[PDB]
């Protein structure tokens, strides 16, 4: 039936236009942002001590409500949407690169293995983005129960140590992934400019009527 | 010996599966394409600033040195998941039936002339791929109930601790996002679904090819 | 795992998977089509080769004369299809030298499945992957029609199509043809409908079709293409009569 | 697969392939353009160089097989020697045996001969190399091409190499049966023009035509006066 | 990586593996040297006693390629003693056309060829022979060539072959040989034999000689057992 | 793994594409051979018209020499091969020792060639087994089967190609001394075991004689019409 | 991929990697070639490296002569360039007995170069690691140089350069013809001693680099002596 | 090895019974069921359209802001959905045990050629085994619902306050009827693919050696 | 895809900075912090023969045989090792991602061939995606050590009567620390064979395809 081919050829149409148009312009910008979230003063901190959040639990010779570490937390806040940008965006070049593909053949098969590693490449992007994502949920859990072990426990000194050390490492992870979704950006954007002729035609034009 | 009766229950089993194949790539896929990218375009899967989702919980906050009322879901959220849950039922159920297209299209097994059964199950492994995702997705929208429930639940027995709190409110920001993600790649599947079948379709419904001058 | 290869190795069940697959490249090619009438025996093409910027030079691009009394045409590798033609130019001069009379026919069918079978048979050189019509008269059995495939297996039809959507032009022209009734003008008039079955071009367009006629005139035959002008008026007396066959329901 | 790299093998679905692979060699090699004119037929190719201590004067893409008929190529470079030395002892073979100069269509199927009798060997490769072949017999021009597979066609005029479908776009739009060679250059010079990515000059094409006078290859200063437009 | 598989291929960086895997074979072989000296060529050999059974003056290494020519072999032996039947050959066919005895200069350009055609084909391997020659003319002069596996060859004013190449080498490197005579230059070779010899990975060796020059009126020729003797006898009492 | 070259062995020694060769022949249309005490009858199925096709071009029985006959059943082509080879080794052997073939050297020589192709890669066995018949001077009727390996044997009666078990295990239940007596019994024989398997009786059999002095007689259609008839209606 | 590992069979992309491969056996050899043409003269220069004291420095050699009046410079496997060289001279003995007249550079280097063309298209045989580059004088045409390579490439030159250095020295070279003015034959030595000393910085002694010229005057290819070649070597550096 | 007689019969015996119970199976119960399966998926229960149809009542008494739970109990729609299911699926894998075991015991000799016919008995045998883990897999599942559920309710009765639990406990009766379904569609579908394969490739399958050759030994 | 100038600029200032900090890697940074290791691992306190010495003083009365648990606080020790090791753990990973992101953009247009050299970049970031899982392996031992020894020490206070758990406290510490001491010395290791692979393989890597 045309008309089924027709609608999603409008579809593809517009995957290619904003893929296109992602690659253009949108990877270069966020490459631009993210470096310079990076080298932002409250991502790179000279001294822990300073990002260590106090503890109003009592100690021994019906705690008051402890709180979050605010610098955790606007660190990730400012970074939750960033990993939701670059799955998005990875999930579009997925998209588009896999509707390129073309019917398989016996010959020609370079060109559909172009697309093969660049889609190798892609997943293995998306498995660590949705790692970080996982990690930032995380973070959250840990820390509440810590805190819970040190009320349930006030005599345990290292249950302290615990939910301040939860909070230097997740702020750590959090300059990591800033750093690898900039690199991610990066790679995606290098690899696909530089085999975009065999990912958009795969097979080629040419014809060679030996028949 | 097929009995007149077996041979005309399968048969009319094989039937119904062909035209509901057709029906299904050539009116259902354009369809929901279509009705996905629309439901995209709503507002509700495009909300932008997860502030605005998030949602009291009006645990007590504790004195520094009595019993929480009903604690609602958050209602965005969980009316988006009755927008998405349906879709993704569907989905499977249709990647299902392609998957049985397929395997009842795929001929008696013969060496040589291989090429047709490979693409065969190139195309099959794609579709059991997204019945990986679709099942996955499914165990997602299943567990946010729970975990949220236990995160509520533990905010409400430790008052003290917030982060629980916060985790309640950072669980319903990640389903909003996984929500908006699975709408996407639902579109994503069912146009890949009928890039593989219709670019390939020759091979997948008539493998082996037309008849050869039989040398024999 | 992989029984097809090298052309003479026998897979479990017995089957040489090179010539079948040399059988399938016959089907991509452009389709031709041959008719025996009582009267005469005719070959008709599809000049697959459609582009604007190309010259119609040669006697044509798939008939080919092999002798006074034959020609035949040709669907598969056109490089192939030469070596074998040549090959049967001199097969049937061989035999005139020889004998001092024109190569029967089947003879030379026979002689040049012979060197096709030969190929299948060694190991080096690839089956040819040519499928060609025969379209003779000799004094022994009238008119002659063969078809000749990779495997190096002929055979004797009344009318037949090879190539492209040969399924379907095999199909028409077993309702249509009629045995022992054909005349050359109902059998081009028949060529001209299945040909435009086939042929996906809406209208035939007396560019992108070859017919070669082949009638004994006075003691001696005469292989003979129809000119352009020929081929349109058939096209057109076609036209008309299936519009006709249409007007009137 | 295994079809891949054998050249006497079939592939499923019945494609020779490395032959295919061969086309793909000719798609890369330098553009060349071939317009038959009514008067003549014009032979241009673009004879870019690496640096300007290439002489360019050493060695030539246009060659003549015979007095009436001369070659172009898009492809390989050896390849394309191979063969036209073996044009030319094939025109001079038919010389001696007929006493008369080679007709173009059969000098074309002789070397189309060849380049089959190539391909059907596994110890050789087929010849990376497509070629037009133009020529002047009987008051008449013509023009052929002949590819890797050993397979030869008739153009009113065509292209091969790098850019070769949009070229022959350009061609099919500009072509004009009624052309006289004079015009014929033009245009063809137009369609290299498509698809040089640099600025042409007489060094770096080569073309060549024939006439009832027979085949040349028209001079640097030929070839400036005609780029001069 | 199937580059190295056969000598029809190259590697991707340009390399022939096959043949300087074949170049590895010489190394397994026990030492030999070839010094050139102002009178004449000596050639000497580290022939390593497998057994006591083997007879003495068998495994022979110096082989006399023609009268006025000697080579001595390191490597696979039946390589080395096909090597020395091809250059056989090539003496003899020089002398029958061209009427005189072969330069060696030439006579190692056509073995070398000879060497380097395997190299090329894919049927057949490189050989497993590095081989030196040398001769002692009136009008040529003392001369000596070497001839690897991949049918390189070179003249050298001294020269070795085998497992100890490196240490024979620099004990080469200091001798002057340019200055010095065939009858000291027999001694010398000795002292260097017999230092490059491992007496713990080898158990025994027999010094094997020969010598090409104007002493011999330019005839290669086996060492006579005095002067052996003599060599053997200094080498053991300069190694200390 | 042992099965891709003609020339290796198996362990077990089974040398396996022959065997597949084999198995290639039994693709074929079947043919049965059975030795009258004065006839020998060779019959053959025949797969359809397709009604556009002529039927004397296809011929599965064929003539080698006046006393000699055989029919096949595997590849077309390989079969056709084979026939013409051993034809003009007929004329050869003829013209040798002055002496018509015996059916026994014919066999043998097409045993030979097909054992050659066998024995060397580089080669594929022809895709064929035979059924060869004839009259020897003596006059007692012969029928020798080959196969792509090489061997061959005398059969009393056989068949070969597709069917050739179901086909056999009825000629041996039906044949006995009794049924040789008459000629038309013996072609009654053959078209009943080829009736055994086939679609249908009359249109799918092409079936010959050849007698005691007599070159081949290929049976008419109706001829073969009133044979099936006749065996039709005795039952 | 297995498109490499044999000569005969194309890539998906019709390259034969196999040549280019033979392409970079070349270079692998670490020496540099650099030829130069002159108004009445052509030269070679070339590294000469001597890896051990023992080796007879005459021996070792880079430049052959071809037939007196054409000389040669080989770069890669020095086993296959003498035996290319062999061929070289077979060739140019041959067409002298056919023919009665001296080779043309242009003739041999193109037999030369088409057997390299049956090398790379008959499957057993390798490529010849090695590329040559030949100098002589035609009366016609006056100085000549020319350039094989395994492909079957045998263009002509005005100047070029082959082994491990070759861009550097084509982008050196390119610029000196650019600012064309003449050369004359100590010019033109200079400009290919200035060549190869500048891409490699090696500042040369006499015996690190052997020269081989041809010229209108004297015809015959001669390689220069070690008092030559310090001769030109000494005016460069006062200059 | 040394057979008596009695144990020669009763190893036929179970080559027999096995033989022609498959037999039976594929060309008459085969079809039966799939017919069975597909009316039950066009019974209107199994298409239910409005999700809250299927939701039960949970009497969970709601925290006012500042007594006990009544029995609480299962999903009637559900568990009789589930009755209807679960003789299939235990059908369906008892049936599936059967074709394996005829497939096995047609395995012939191991040999070292002409192994094609044991390649295709392999094949199918592949996919056998693949349906054998899905039907388990459905196995599974079922008690998991009833576990989760049970959890479910018992979480929601200890913390009121909650009501995402209960939430959840709805969400396990709506996500058990689309599985339930998508079982049943399942169920028909390897009822049919098993007849599918084993009916085109009964040949090779019964008889993989093939017939005796012409013994050139 | 058209670039725009600014995207282009984007894209080069990004492999600029990147093939920069490559180099300053691994010829400045790299032997720096080797000489840095080996001085730390010189250091009296990563090299204490007697692990019984660090034994802390768990202070938890003995049950007398048939009252309240005081603050027990975290060694001190390990606590300082950790310290001094943590930042070295974190900056390898934060540099291992450079060379990975390094590799990758050097890593040229897919083609059939002349892929030796993509074969030796493939081969140096798979070593080097292997020294990033040890590093990370590290991470998470370094965090289990506070959990474990909290739960310890907890499940200690809770159940006086066994000593088992109070000598479990005891090995836990000395584990950590002979844990941290391996991490000091592969951290070394780690960088040094990080040089030894880059700089033996760096012509393919920075040139795979030939010129």
């Amino acid at each position: 039936q045309p008309e089924a081919q027709a609608k999603v050829d409008v579809f593809r149409e517009d995957l290619c236009t904003k893929t296109e148009n992602l690659l253009g312009s949108y990877f270069p910008k966020k490459i631009s942002e993210l470096d310079a979230f990076l080298k932002e003063p409250a991502l790179n901190e000279a001294n822990l001590s300073n990002l260590k959040a106090p503890l109003d639990i009592p100690v021994p010779d019906p705690c008051g409500p402890v709180n979050c570490n605010e610098k955790i937390v606007v660190l990730l806040q400012r970074l939750k949407p960033e990993i939701k940008d670059v799955i998005e965006q990875l999930n579009l070049v997925t998209t588009w690169l896999q509707l390129q593909i073309p019917r398989i053949e016996d010959g020609n098969n370079f060109g559909v293995a172009v697309q093969e590693k660049v889609f190798e490449l892609m997943t293995s992007l998306h498995t660590k983005l949705e790692g970080f994502h996982t990690q930032i949920s995380k973070y959250f859990s840990e820390r509440g129960d810590a805190v819970t072990k040190a009320a349930k426990q006030p005599h345990v000194g290292d249950y302290r140590q615990l939910v301040h050390e939860l909070d230097e490492a997740e702020y750590r992870d959090i300059r990591l992934m800033v750093m690898e979704i900039r690199n991610a950006y990066a790679v995606l954007y290098d690899i696909i400019l530089k085999n975009f002729e065999k990912l958009k035609k795969p097979r080629g034009e040419t014809k060679g009527m030996i028949y | 010996r097929l009995s007149g009766e077996a041979r005309k229950q399968v048969e009319v089993f094989r039937q119904n599966l062909f035209q509901e194949a057709e029906e299904f790539l050539y009116r259902f896929l354009p369809q929901k394409i279509i009705y996905l990218n629309q439901l995209l375009q709503e507002d509700s899967l495009n909300v932008a600033d997860l502030t605005s989702l998030r949602a009291p919980l009006d645990i007590p906050i504790p004195d520094p040195p009595h019993k929480c009322g009903f604690l609602p879901g958050n209602e965005k959220v969980l009316s988006l998941l009755a927008l998405v849950k349906p879709e993704v039922w569907t989905l499977k159920e249709k990647c299902i039936l392609v998957i049985t297209w397929i395997q009842h299209l795929i001929p008696k097994i013969e060496d040589g002339n291989d090429f047709g059964v490979a693409i065969q199950e190139k195309v099959l492994e794609r579709v059991n791929a997204v019945k990986t995702k679709v099942e996955a997705f499914q165990t997602t929208i299943s567990k946010y109930f729970s975990e949220r429930g236990d995160a509520v639940a533990k905010a409400s027995k430790e008052t003290h601790v917030m982060d629980y709190r916060a985790l309640v409110h950072e669980r319903d920001e990640a389903a909003y996002g996984e929500l908006r993600a699975m709408v996407l790649d639902l579109r994503a599947f069912y146009a890949e679904l009928y890039h593989i079948i219709s670019s390939n379709l020759e091979k997948i419904v008539n493998p082996k090819g037309e008849e050869k001058p039989s040398m024999y | 795992r992989r029984y097809d290869s090298r052309t003479t190795i026998f897979s479990p069940e017995g089957r040489l998977y090179q010539v079948e697959y040399a059988m399938e490249a016959i089907g991509h090619a452009g389709t031709c089509l041959g008719i025996l009438a009582n009267d005469g025996v005719l070959l008709a093409a599809e000049r697959r080769n459609i582009h604007k910027l190309l010259d119609e030079v040669f006697f044509s691009e798939k008939i080919y004369k092999l002798n006074e009394d034959m020609a035949c045409s040709v669907a598969g590798i056109t490089s192939d299809a030469n070596v074998l033609t040549n090959e049967l130019r001199l097969i049937a001069q061989r035999y005139l030298l020889q004998y001092q009379e024109p190569i029967p026919c089947e003879q030379l069918v026979t002689a040049l499945c012979d060197i096709k079978q030969a190929y299948t048979q060694f190991g080096g050189k690839r089956p040819f992957g040519v499928s060609l019509l025969y379209i003779g008269w000799d004094k022994h059995y009238g008119f002659q029609l063969y078809q000749s495939d990779p495997s190096g297996n002929y055979g004797g039809w009344k009318a037949t199509c090879i190539g492209n959507n040969s399924a379907a032009a095999v199909s028409m022209l077993k309702q249509d043809y009629k045995e022992g009734e054909m005349t050359l003008k109902s059998a081009l008039a028949l060529a001209i409908k299945v040909l435009n079955k086939t042929m996906d071009v809406s209208k035939l367009s007396a560019e992108k079709v070859e017919i070669a006629t082949l009638t004994r005139e006075n003691g001696k035959t005469v292989i003979r293409v129809l000119k352009q002008k020929e081929v349109e008026q058939l096209i057109k007396k076609h036209e008309e009569e299936e519009a006709k066959a249409e007007r009137e329901k | 697969r295994g079809y891949s790299f054998s050249l006497t093998t079939f592939s499923p679905s019945g494609k020779l392939v490395q032959i295919e692979y061969a086309l793909a060699a000719v798609a890369g090699g330098a553009p060349s353009v071939g317009i038959k004119a009514a008067n003549g037929v014009v032979l241009a190719t673009e004879k870019k160089q690496k640096s300007i201590l290439y002489d360019e004067r050493s060695v030539h893409k246009v060659e003549p097989i015979t007095k009436h008929i001369g070659l172009v190529y898009s492809g390989m470079g050896p390849d394309y020697r191979v063969l036209v030395h073996r044009a030319r002892k094939l025109a001079q073979q038919y010389y001696l045996v007929y006493q008369e100069p080679i007709p173009t269509a059969q000098l074309v199927q002789r070397v189309a001969s060849v380049m089959q009798e190539y391909t059907q060997s596994g110890g050789v490769r087929p010849f990376g190399v497509s070629l037009l072949i133009c020529g002047w017999n009987e008051g008449r021009p013509y023009l052929f091409q002949s590819d890797p597979s050993g397979a030869y066609f008739a153009w009113k005029a065509t292209a091969m190499g790098k850019n070769y479908v949009n070229g022959k776009t350009f061609l099919e739009k500009r072509y004009n049966e009624d052309l006289e060679l004079e015009d014929a250059i033009h245009t063809a010079i137009l369609t290299l023009k498509e698809s040089f990515e640099g600025q042409m000059t007489e060094d770096n094409i080569e073309v060549g035509i024939c006439n009832e006078a027979g085949f040349r290859r028209l001079t640097p200063t030929e070839v400036k006066d005609y780029l001069a437009a | 990586t199937g580059y190295d598989l056969s000598a029809s291929t190259f590697s991707p960086d340009g390399r022939v593996f096959q043949v300087e895997y074949a170049m590895k074979a010489v190394e397994n072989s026990s030492t030999a040297i070839g010094i050139r000296c102002k009178d004449g060529v000596v050639f000497g050999v580290e022939k390593l006693v497998l057994s006591k059974l083997y007879e003495e003056g068998s495994n022979k290494r110096l082989f006399n390629v023609d009268r006025h020519v000697g080579m001595a072999v390191a490597g696979l032996l039946a390589d080395a003693r096909s090597l020395a039947d091809i250059a056989r050959e090539e003496a003899s066919n020089f002398r029958s056309n061209f009427g005189y005895n072969i330069p060696l200069k030439h006579l190692a350009d056509r073995v070398a060829m000879y060497v380097h055609a395997y190299t090329l084909y894919s049927a057949v391997r490189p050989f497993g022979c590095s081989f030196m020659l040398g001769s002692y003319s009136v009008n040529d002069g003392a001369q000596l060539y070497m001839i690897d596996p991949s049918g390189v060859s070179y003249g050298y004013w001294g020269c070795a072959i085998g497992k100890a190449r490196q240490a024979a080498k620099t004990e080469i490197e200091k001798l002057q040989m340019k200055e010095m005579t065939c009858r000291d230059i027999v001694k010398e070779v000795a002292k260097i034999i017999y230092i490059v010899h491992d007496e713990v990975k080898d158990k025994a060796f027999e010094l094997e000689l020969s010598w090409v020059g104007e002493l011999t009126n330019g005839r290669h020729e086996i060492v006579p057992k005095d002067i052996r003797e003599e060599a053997e006898k200094y080498a053991k009492e300069s190694l200390k | 793994s042992y099965d891709r070259a003609i020339t290796v062995f198996s362990p077990d020694g089974h040398l396996f594409q022959v065997e597949y060769a084999q198995e290639a022949v039994k693709k074929g249309s079947t043919a049965v051979g059975v030795r009258g005490r004065d006839i020998v009858v060779l019959g053959v199925e025949k797969k359809s018209v397709a009604k556009l096709q002529d039927e004397r071009t296809v011929r599965k029985i064929c003539a080698l020499d006046d006393n000699v006959c055989m029919a096949f059943a595997g590849l077309t082509a390989d079969a056709r091969i084979v026939i013409n080879r051993a034809r003009v080794e007929c004329q050869s052997h003829r013209l040798t020792v002055e002496d018509p073939v015996t059916v026994e050297y014919i066999t043998r020589y097409i045993a030979s060639l097909k054992q050659r192709y066998t024995q060397s890669n580089g080669r594929r066995p022809f895709g064929i087994s035979a059924l060869i018949v004839g009259f020897d001077f003596d006059g007692t009727p012969r029928l020798y089967q080959t196969d792509p390996s090489g061997t061959y044997h005398a059969w009393k009666a056989n068949a070969i190609g597709r069917g050739a078990k179901s086909v056999r295990e009825f000629l041996e239940k039906n044949y006995t001394d009794e049924a040789i007596e008459t000629d038309d019994l013996t072609i009654k024989l053959v078209i009943k075991a080829l009736l055994e398997v086939v679609q249908s009786g009359g249109k799918n059999i092409e079936l010959a004689v050849m007698r005691r002095d007599q070159s081949l007689k290929i049976l008419n259609p109706e001829e073969i019409e009133k044979y099936v008839a006749e065996i039709e209606k005795e039952k | 991929a297995g498109f490499d590992r044999h000569i005969t069979i194309f890539s998906p992309e019709g390259r034969l990697y196999q040549v280019e491969y033979a392409f970079k056996a070349i270079n692998q050899g670490g020496l540099t070639s650099v030829a130069v043409r002159g108004k009445d003269c052509a030269v070679i220069v070339t590294q000469k490296k001597v890896p051990d004291k023992l080796l007879d420095s005459s021996t070792v050699t880079h430049l052959f002569k071809i037939t007196e009046n054409i000389g040669c410079v080989m770069t890669g496997m020095t086993a296959d360039s003498r035996s290319q060289v062999q061929r070289a001279r077979y060739e140019a003995a041959n067409w002298k007995y056919k023919y009665g007249y001296e080779i043309p550079v242009d003739m041999l280097c193109k037999r030369i170069a088409d057997i390299s063309q049956v090398y790379t298209q008959n499957a057993e045989m390798r490529p010849l690691g090695c590329c040559m580059i030949l100098i002589g004088i035609d009366e016609e045409q006056g100085p000549q140089v020319y350039k094989c390579d395994p492909a079957g490439y045998y263009c002509g030159f005005k100047a070029t350069a082959a082994g491990v250095k070759q861009t550097e020295s084509t982008s050196f070279l390119e610029k000196k013809v650019k600012k064309k003015f003449d050369w004359t034959f100590e010019q033109t030595v200079e400009t290919a001693i200035t060549c190869l000393s500048t891409v490699l910085s090696i500042d040369f002694k006499p015996s690190e680099i052997e020269v081989g010229v041809v010229t209108v005057e004297n015809p015959k290819f001669r390689i220069l002596t070690e008092a030559e070649i310090d001769a030109h070597l000494v005016a460069l550096a006062e200059r």
